[PDB]
């Protein structure tokens, strides 16, 4: 991985720095690294692609080196380097694609393709140089087993889940009490509804709770908490629990009461925020516990009093809500996120070449299934393919 | 012998040199890395001001690679030489250390040699074409030992007048070469266009070679003479001579 | 096999002993053996896989020797040795997997994979060194036709069979006499039941016998014998012998009377235990004869006398039992047991790569089917694959 | 850890090999390693701390080297070596104890005691030599991020839980349908009971399902599956789910029908076994789904038909069962098993010196609580303490 | 701040660029900067404070220079550099944490922790290099 990353980085630096008119002092070290790469790859035969529709490609390297004494690079030097750069870029792109389309239950972190396995030989270690990207840095630290993490903007940590729970119900679904939530990406919208508006509840307070377990520990996370769940704020017709029938929801939004957000790690309360909205910080957690309450307004204007009678029928259903968006976080494991394109790259490569479904990843690289069952083996293979995808995107 | 390895049975004509095989067959990082450099330290080609130039690796120019050499042979001084007689082993190791302990002097020597090469190569006007010549220049390795063991720290660089003289000689030779090519081509083309079918281009080629001042024409193979005739025939005439002929 | 085991053992020793900072005197002999391995394996081409989903893999060996002089091993030595060891361990794992998934009716003890067949040549005998494992030791001893012994904790010697025999029965299944047993793994539970409680039996004693024929001779066996068979001591609705109907069993457990456990070899009584419960030793046997009597209590309290009337109906059915557990044993042939993982390893390797059912082993390596028909060819193939599995387990 | 294990291994080898009369050629390398340890440890001051009741102990090393002059070791040499080895063994045992009684939430895999933290310096790397034990091998593999493996006999993977679920219930508990299970250690006994014997079932079939989620992925597992559940096959008086009353269970065991044992990994069916009893192999799994059915016998003898009437009261309650024992398995994470004594050693050391409860482990070193909430921090700390326990047991 | 940033940047560059097998030309300037940092920090005592539950930590610097004279970096070089880098990274992280938890009403832009105040002395200005973030 480090050798493949070094190949890609050398080629990117060759494209960027080997330009017409540049001082040779600007590229002396880069030219040395490029010539080392040519020297190491020369005389080696590579084969990439025998899986799905990825065609069998054979790579031979017999390229000449680059000059080292001129003062300023000219068009001749760049023309000489460009053909080698193109061939090497094609080779690296195909190696990255070959590695991205492979998985193993036993050793998912080890190279799977024949080409990357050959590049793990000792003789290719000479190609290795600066490993400065975030993903390669994490790769090396994690190989050494050092505390390292990835920074995500809008981490895709919650598998899709639109569900409801009815604590009070009956076959006619006319006097209900419960919670409905959407868990999607970095967003949690939860809404606790009481059809009776807590007329008969003790102290006229009804308590709703929502517990979300994250499949990986998020650290140094910035969260936006808002007191309304706009997703569950309009009339809906909702399938029953078993799909036997449909029930009617007619929300009237009351502000949530006694809002408490607890960020817990292994059942230990790490962060607690009471009646706090806006930006909050969750330093280290794997579980989110949202506790809110519906309180009857002790004083109601005539229209408000008309909304909530003493007994049934209940035509307007009192709802409180919360919205929790993870703006950014840090996680020791790789995740899909709104900023990076690693998951998109891997999925695109797998789909374009009809890669047969393996024994590790869900078919079609579905992220909801992947994050629902994010096992250590899946984490290993996902880190491998994501690092390869970043390496490839460095050039392609 | 240092690493206890079986002596290499090198087969002549092998596409790999003995060092290229030893690089794969030796696991020690110092010696293997030095062997890798030695294997891959060929001349690089670059066109400067329209002249092809054979340039050295930047590690040769700054003399840094000598450190690796030292590293490698320092490891050779520590080796056991499993089955070697201890007196001969000691002598080899002490010679290895004789060369090793001159690391600074050898770095200076490498930088000096590379700098002199670059400076005098700046004064070359004809392409530095690399071909394996029929006859070689014999280099005694005792002279290499003398240079390695006697070089001090007095920098010597080509004098500006020496550089100008070298450049002038190169320019004069190149200009004379081109002018005599032009004369030969003009006379051959004129004889052909004048329909002088009994004219012998061999005499023209011999005169051309004589005017180059560095060829003993009595020893030029006939096939090469006729090849020179053909190549001269294929060239186009120079504008001034062609206009006068017109 | 000995060459493959020697490769695996050398690699295991290299992993364990070639570590940073260790004295070279600790590995001098190991380094010589490792270099001998490198010399012997160099310049040889091997191919593995091609059966089931096991992928085809080509191996070429061109490695330098370790000859660096040191007092204590450093990072360079360890890294070079690590690269070589990684390649060799991958090769050995693939060879072991290839050999595990193959079988032959004729000469199943001989190598099946072409890689192992090539490794069985004389030129590779140099790789051979210390053979200290139990399985390789037994392999070598059997090659010499010396006595071999595999020591098993809870040997899996009895194929699963939950059966019953009705010595007296009728369509109503209301006055039955017989025995029901479970022979599973190392455990034998047997229960002789009489519905009449020997009211009309000679001397008010009923006799039950259970003969269990072991498929292989067991020696130096530690057995635990307990009076009661807890499996056949609760009410039970059992199917008819032909499944046409179902009968009812309502045990009332009486202690077994005149218990004799005979451990027989070729029909000759080797060990005999009379009314002895607890830990007993069977030194050499291939058959177990459990003979026990149901004795009607001569004197009964009114509650006891109520259970056993003179004539039908018999609502409570007298039952005597015996439990026999082989805690440990020694067998010349290989077997599954509770402490080892060779059967599990072979089955996992065959299931993972979808190996087609071969001409020797039953589908899915069902142990019950294998031990029921533990033929000599099956025994040879099983020993081969178990030895290869242990060799692989040394590394993977 | 590697240095501490190397010290312990050197001392064990010295005890085993430095014996009266032994050739010096039998100990030359061992003597060299022991003297290297003496040189490395000489001049260093260590302290084992006073956490709990562990006495604070100070250790100084000023030992002379072992001799090299005797062709055969004699009594004087053995006595001098014994004195030195006794001091070193005391030091190593105290260091191991000091490490076992410590835990960290942040970095549990790193050394917690100051002695082991000092031994992690570079100057002590010289002491390092052969790492051949399973636990140290796995430690080294984990440090390099390689596939680890611990082989357990009867792995203690199921936290103790004796529970029941009533799918059909009523206040008087006379017409019940549900399941009761015991998941203890490596054993799962489950029993589905129907009081009506599926008289009113849609097809005279009552489906029971038990899902056991393993806290860690198990591989290469040999599993004994038996039809009946002897634990839930006798009359019982069982507290109600809320403890308000007690109900009566009067099982009559029927053969389980359509038994499907599924071994799932990430929700995917890795292994499936239909009506197969005896020894089975689960190659890789983290969940067990046992599906069985109580089928009303289509044909019944008069007594069997007498047991099961068409309506209440139901005095005999039909029951089907299943028993599942994990004889052996392989897990990447450490676990307690019936063979190794690591958990017992750690617990004994903690109890002997009255170590105060830390922030990681349960406040008794209780295995049920630990394996229940087997967090990654708990796993790291457990691996550290178990490795140290094995190191100590090499000597003590 | 600039000196602390330069320490962190040098350590990050050392971790990224000092990798086994890499050409020394890829790290020549980096090795010079790292040796300059080692020379500057050697012989200096630092203490990260005990504010809150943040532990009091004492840091002493006595490290040898990173080697030159390798054509391609080997495993021994990387191991030695990793030991030094680990100690320096731990020191830098602790100093950053100590500075992050302190504040003043006036002169709040100036360093607050004793470690960063010491690092703001002239004798540490040598450590300063590229400030690109
Ligand atoms: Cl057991
Ligand atoms: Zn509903
Ligand atoms: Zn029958
Ligand atoms: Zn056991
Ligand atoms: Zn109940």
């Amino acid at each position: 991985m480090d050798v493949l990353y070094s190949l890609s980085k050398t080629l990117k630096d060759a494209r960027d720095k080997i330009v017409e008119g540049t001082l040779y002092s600007n590229v002396s070290d880069l030219i040395q690294q490029f010539n080392q790469m040519i020297i190491t790859m020369n005389g080696n035969e590579f084969q990439t692609g025998g899986i799905g529709n990825l065609p069998i490609r054979n790579w031979n390297f017999d390229f000449g080196l680059l000059g080292t004494t001129l003062l300023n690079l000219d068009a001749n030097y760049v023309e000489t380097a460009r053909n080698t750069i193109d061939y090497f870029v094609d080779f690296v792109d195909n190696v990255c694609m070959d590695e991205m389309v492979r998985e193993s239950q036993r050793n998912g972190i080890a190279p799977q393709s024949d080409s990357l396995r050959k590049l793990s030989g000792i003789k290719f270690k000479r190609i290795n140089f600066d490993n400065s990207s975030e993903y390669i840095e994490n790769w090396n630290l994690q190989n050494r087993r050092q505390r390292t993490g990835f920074t995500f903007h809008k981490p895709n940590i919650f598998p899709y889940s639109a569900s409801f729970t009815l604590n009070r119900s009956q076959p006619a679904h006319d006097n209900l009490m419960g919670t409905m939530w959407l868990n999607a990406g970095s967003e949690i919208q939860v809404a606790g509804f009481d059809y009776s508006c807590a007329i008969n509840a003790p102290a006229n307070i009804q308590q709703f709770e929502h517990i979300v377990q994250l499949r990986r520990v998020l650290t140094t996370a910035t969260i936006t908490l808002l007191p309304d769940a706009e997703r569950f704020s309009f009339p809906r017709v909702i399938n029953s629990a078993d799909g036997a029938t449909t029930w009617y929801f007619n929300p009237v939004i009351l502000r949530p009461n006694n809002v408490e957000v607890e960020f817990l790690l292994n059942g230990q309360i790490i962060n607690t925020y009471q009646a706090r909205f806006g930006t909050i910080i969750a330093r280290n957690f794997d579980t989110i516990r949202l506790s809110f309450q519906l309180m009857r307004p002790p004083n109601m204007t005539p229209a408000v009093a008309a909304l909530f009678p003493n007994a049934q029928p209940f035509e307007h259903h009192a709802t409180v809500g919360l919205t929790l968006r993870i703006e950014s976080a840090v996680c020791e494991s790789v995740l899909a996120d709104a900023s990076k394109t690693m998951l998109a790259n891997v999925t695109s490569v797998r789909q374009e070449y009809a890669i047969p479904v393996g024994p590790v990843f869900p078919p079609g690289m579905n992220w909801t299934d992947l994050i629902t069952n994010y096992s250590p083996s899946r984490e290993d293979n996902l880190q491998r393919v994501f690092t390869v995808a970043s390496i490839r995107s460095m050039l392609v | 012998p240092a690493f206890g390895m079986q002596r290499m049975h090198y087969r002549n004509g092998d596409p790999q040199t003995p060092f290229q095989i030893a690089e794969q067959q030796i696991q020690n990082f110092q010696v293997a890395n030095w062997l890798h450099f030695v294997n891959n330290n060929q001349f690089r080609q670059v066109v400067i001001d329209g002249v092809l130039n054979q340039v050295l690796n930047d590690n040769i120019r700054n003399g840094h690679v000598v450190n690796q050499l030292m590293e490698a042979l320092m490891q050779l001084s520590r080796q056991q030489f499993p089955t070697m007689p201890v007196d001969y082993k000691r002598s080899i190791q002490r010679g290895i250390l004789l060369l090793s302990n001159r690391l600074g002097q050898l770095v200076d020597l490498t930088r000096l040699l590379a700098y002199n090469y670059e400076t005098l190569m700046a004064c070359i006007t004809m392409n530095m074409q690399h071909v394996q010549t029929l006859t070689t220049e014999k280099l005694q390795l005792t002279s290499v030992t003398s240079l390695c063991m006697l070089i001090g720290n007095a920098t010597v660089i080509p004098s500006p007048q020496t550089l100008f003289h070298y450049y002038n000689v190169n320019v004069n030779f190149h200009s004379n070469y081109n002018e005599r090519i032009n004369d030969a081509v003009a006379i051959i083309t004129a004889a052909n266009r004048l329909n002088l079918y009994q004219k012998k281009m061999k005499s023209i080629v011999e005169d051309f070679l004589k005017r180059l001042q560095i060829f003993d024409i009595s020893r030029v193979p006939d096939d090469q003479m006729y090849r020179l005739r053909d190549r001269l025939r294929l060239l186009p005439v120079e504008i001034r001579r062609l206009d006068i002929f017109n």
